[PDB]
């Protein structure tokens, strides 16, 4: 094996599909969905890599 | 919101953009009308005796 899918996922989108109160409530948690996706994205520039 | 290079600055949160592709916002379609749909109203109950 060399390589992997490279799959990214929006946490707003899967969290919060579409909600106005849930992503008002998701604004709470800060950067964590920041940091997820940036760890995806690190992910498939290493795949291509 | 002035431009995509704009989006990219507040996003990287710096003033100078080192050359690359950055991953920004989200597109999403928003959905234009509401459907609300039901089985055909029957059995209406007699009211009317
Ligand atoms: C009683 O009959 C009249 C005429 O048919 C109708 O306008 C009225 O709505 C009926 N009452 C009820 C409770 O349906």
């Amino acid at each position: 094996p060399v390589s992997m899918t490279k799959t990214s996922v929006d946490c707003t989108m899967y969290i919060c599909g579409d909600s106005t109160e849930c992503s008002n409530l998701l604004l709470q948690y800060g950067s964590f969905c920041t940091q997820l996706n940036r760890a995806l994205t690190g992910i498939a520039v290493e795949q291509d890599k | 919101a002035l431009d995509p290079l704009s989006e990219t600055k507040c996003t990287l949160k710096s003033f100078t953009v080192e050359k690359g592709i950055y991953q920004t916002s989200n597109f999403r379609v928003q959905p234009t009308e509401s459907i609300v749909r039901f089985p055909n109203i029957t059995n209406l109950c007699p009211f009317g005796e």
